[PDB]
């Protein structure tokens, strides 16, 4: 059959997790796109990641140590 | 095959801007492979960086480096965890001498275990422990090349995470006790994610799941590859719409509490359950009152029945299931029978629960997942 009986424990917090435990990445090889400046522009892609207010944005990823910064750079 | 590749003032900027206008606290990842002769990082790049952020007004945390483990694969060069240590203090005092010297510093984001990524970490905490805030480290379920559907809805391949975080603490607790453990880079599957299974319904049982487990035991923060991007684990398309894991990943921030509880099947593999406290941000809900979360991978029906004393209680349903035809390989969600989609590009759907017949026991389908309030439930834990 297919009723199951749940127990729960209630008595304490067993953990906290941060109000941003659910945070999200955007990876490092996104900066080596031409249409990046597009992209993040997005008003869209913006109206989503508010949804997701408050988290951590994570850059990185392999190429995190593959990225040399140029303030001459445009 | 990876080389070097310049980036702008007007990319910070761009990135900044995103996260500060979306309302999220950007973390960005320092290049950590550039040496001095001796071996020893080289901080002067990484310098420009702080100095032009901190020039502008830019509330930044920071990260040296992601997978030290494979920077032989990568580019030819062995760095051991001490010196990652070294590396890190450096980077640490030069956060403390610029503008934000409060800067969180989180690292050293190494793979999961199964990499044989232990030493490096409990040397890297040995040596460089004291000046991070989080430790970081990575995990993916499978190889995106060859996960299969099966995988995705394998009991099996979910419970291998349960050991994957039972040894990153057994490397963390013997070195730094009570410091915040962040999976700092995870997904369902490596490779920029399983081509038509990353990015549907059938990607939630892995998301849900890692989530549940993560929260029950005692990861702070999960931080998903990605939001968005090229790679098929992307909650946002390519034309910038929300996938099922999107859809998912709101509706637990609406539901689910900061603080972890526990719920437990009394017959434990293909029902896999999670209990919080609710988010009393929702008007609809107050103190004391409990979210579950539940996965069924059983291929029928189960009715999941509340103990003592919450067994006549009001129960709202959030039910998510696939739009067809393409099942639990679609990219389209319902949530109680209604598609999730944006009213327009500047709103987000309301979230409809679905009422309960008080003392009705709940109705999982197979091969989906769902939350549950239970309101009044009057838990003093949860105040
Ligand atoms: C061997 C192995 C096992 C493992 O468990 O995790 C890994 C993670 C790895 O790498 C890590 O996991 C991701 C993944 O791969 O999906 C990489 O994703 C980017 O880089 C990948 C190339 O990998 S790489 O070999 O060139 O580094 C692309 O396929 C992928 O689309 C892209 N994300 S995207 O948003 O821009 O699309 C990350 O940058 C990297 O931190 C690499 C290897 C492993
Ligand atoms: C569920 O799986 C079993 C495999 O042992 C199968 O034989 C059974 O008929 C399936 N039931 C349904 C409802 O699909």
């Amino acid at each position: 059959q297919d009723v199951v009986d749940l127990d729960f424990f209630t008595q304490e917090p067993l953990h906290l997790v941060s109000p941003s435990f659910l945070s999200v990445t955007i990876d490092a090889n996104l900066a080596t796109d031409p249409r990046f400046l597009i992209l993040l522009g997005s008003p869209k892609l913006r109206t989503l990641a508010r949804g997701l207010s408050p988290a951590y944005l994570r850059f990185g990823g392999t190429k995190t140590d593959f990225l040399i910064f140029d303030p001459k750079k445009e | 095959k990876f080389k070097n590749s310049t980036y702008s003032r007007s990319s910070v900027d761009v990135l900044y801007t995103f996260a500060n206008c979306s309302g999220l606290d950007l973390i960005f990842g320092l290049n950590a492979l550039l040496r001095t002769a001796d071996l020893q990082w080289n901080s002067s790049n990484a310098q420009l960086l702080l100095d032009y952020c901190s020039s502008k007004g830019y509330n930044i945390s920071w990260e040296l480096g992601n997978e030290p483990n494979s920077f032989l694969k990568k580019a030819d060069i062995f760095i051991n965890g001490s010196q990652l240590g070294e590396d890190f203090i450096q980077l640490h005092k030069l956060l403390r001498k610029s503008t934000f010297k409060n800067a969180k510093l989180y690292g050293p984001d190494v793979g999961q275990p199964r990499r044989k990524t232990a030493k490096m970490l409990k040397s890297f905490l040995k040596a460089g422990g004291e000046v991070i805030d989080s430790v970081t480290w990575h995990h993916y379920y499978l190889n995106g090349r060859t996960a299969t559907r099966e995988d995705f809805l394998n009991p099996d391949v979910l419970d291998i995470f349960i050991s994957s975080v039972q040894k990153v603490f057994q490397v963390v607790e013997s070195t730094r006790p009570g410091k915040k453990v962040w999976l700092g880079e995870t997904s369902s599957a490596y490779g920029g994610g399983a081509p038509l299974l990353s990015d549907t319904f059938a990607a939630g049982f892995m998301w849900l799941d890692k989530l549940g487990l993560s929260a029950r035991m005692g990861i702070e923060v999960v931080m998903r590859q990605v939001f968005f991007g090229a790679g098929n684990y992307h909650l946002v398309d390519e034309n910038f719409d929300p996938l099922p894991d999107y859809w998912l990943s709101l509706l637990f921030k609406k539901l689910v509490g900061t603080k972890v509880l526990m719920a437990s099947v009394q017959g434990r593999r293909k029902l896999r359950v999670y209990l919080h406290c609710t988010n009393t941000d929702n008007p609809r809900y107050k103190e004391g009152d409990l979210t579950l979360y539940a996965i069924n991978l059983h291929n029928v029906t189960k009715y999941l029945r509340l103990p003592y004393p919450f067994s006549n209680k009001q129960v709202d349903k959030y039910l998510l299931r696939p739009l067809g035809p393409h099942g639990l390989l679609s990219k389209s969600v319902q949530l109680n029978g209604l598609t999730l989609k944006m009213v327009d590009d500047q709103t987000l759907p309301p979230l409809m629960e679905k009422p309960l017949r008080p003392g009705s026991s709940l109705g999982l389908p197979a091969f989906s997942y769902s939350f549950f309030v239970i309101r009044n439930a009057k838990v003093a834990a949860c105040i």
